[PDB]
């Protein structure tokens, strides 16, 4: 699996399995781009926001961004605490290392704003600066993580041919996704 | 054995432990010391997450390693 229901928040587990499914795809695909691109799975992205030092230190050493040209961020807003809050947002921020002197962290937030707050975190521990960037708005209360994965997938296609990173035009498919996942 | 569970807090869990222990077994351990259901917790070491049915030994965890504990993500 894991198995997602037609109307199910996506957990930590679908979009850490649909991250696993494009690397795979894109080592085949394109390899030398997949070296440069780093998948990080939900839970380090959370590490490396921890007001803990010493995990944050570890989950960048797990990512290695001082070899990458990409980093794709799915960012929850999970307490770090807290057992009962789990999180009730997705949005994904994408890390352009390409100039290392100027590296930005584009904002793909489907409920724009929402998860602004852990961007800007996650943006400074990994030395880059903080930019919204367009995403088609959710038109209902469950698809942010498939917004999270299918625009993760159209900026990997952008990235592979040579530039425009607006996802507003973005079309997202959880059928295509449970697909995926459950084949 | 002894291992150690690190918390996104910093917080340092202790456990117990047997090479042959599952991954399965080792989050009842937590659930023994901090009341967090294992349905609830993920294990990550060395960057990959830990599979229920696995042992520490699959995994090459030996006495003294680190774990990290990252409670279920939704959204």
């Amino acid at each position: 699996g894991p198995v997602l229901g037609p109307t199910q928040w996506l957990g930590d587990e679908h979009i850490q399995r649909d991250y696993e499914l494009l690397a795979q795809e894109l080592q085949q695909n394109n390899p030398d781009l997949a070296a440069r691109t780093r998948f990080v799975d939900p839970l380090i992205a959370q590490m490396l926001r921890s007001p803990s030092k010493e995990v944050a230190e570890r989950a960048l050493g797990w990512v290695r961004p001082g070899t990458a040209d990409f980093l794709f961020l799915p960012v929850s807003d999970a307490s770090d605490t807290d057992r009962h809050q789990r999180g009730s947002h997705w949005s994904l921020l994408l890390v352009d290392r390409r100039d290392r002197g100027r590296r930005v962290a584009y904002h793909y937030d489907s409920t724009q704003g929402y998860n602004d707050g852990l961007a800007a975190e996650l943006a400074g521990r990994l030395d880059a600066n903080l930019q919204q960037a367009p995403i088609r708005q959710q038109q209902n209360s469950y698809d942010c993580g498939v917004f999270v994965l299918d625009g993760t997938r159209e900026l990997v296609r952008r990235l592979a041919a040579r530039p425009d990173l607006n996802l507003n035009n973005l079309v997202i498919s959880r059928q295509e996704l449970r697909d995926r996942l459950g084949a | 054995m002894q291992i150690f569970v690190k918390t996104l807090t910093g917080k340092t869990i202790t456990l117990e432990v047997e090479p042959s222990d599952t991954i399965e077994n080792v989050k009842a351990k937590i659930q023994d010391k901090e009341g967090i259901p294992p349905d609830q917790q993920r294990l990550i070491f060395a960057g990959k997450q830990l599979e229920d049915g696995r042992t520490l030994s699959d995994y090459n965890i030996q006495k003294e390693s680190t774990l990290h504990l990252v409670l279920r993500l939704r959204g």
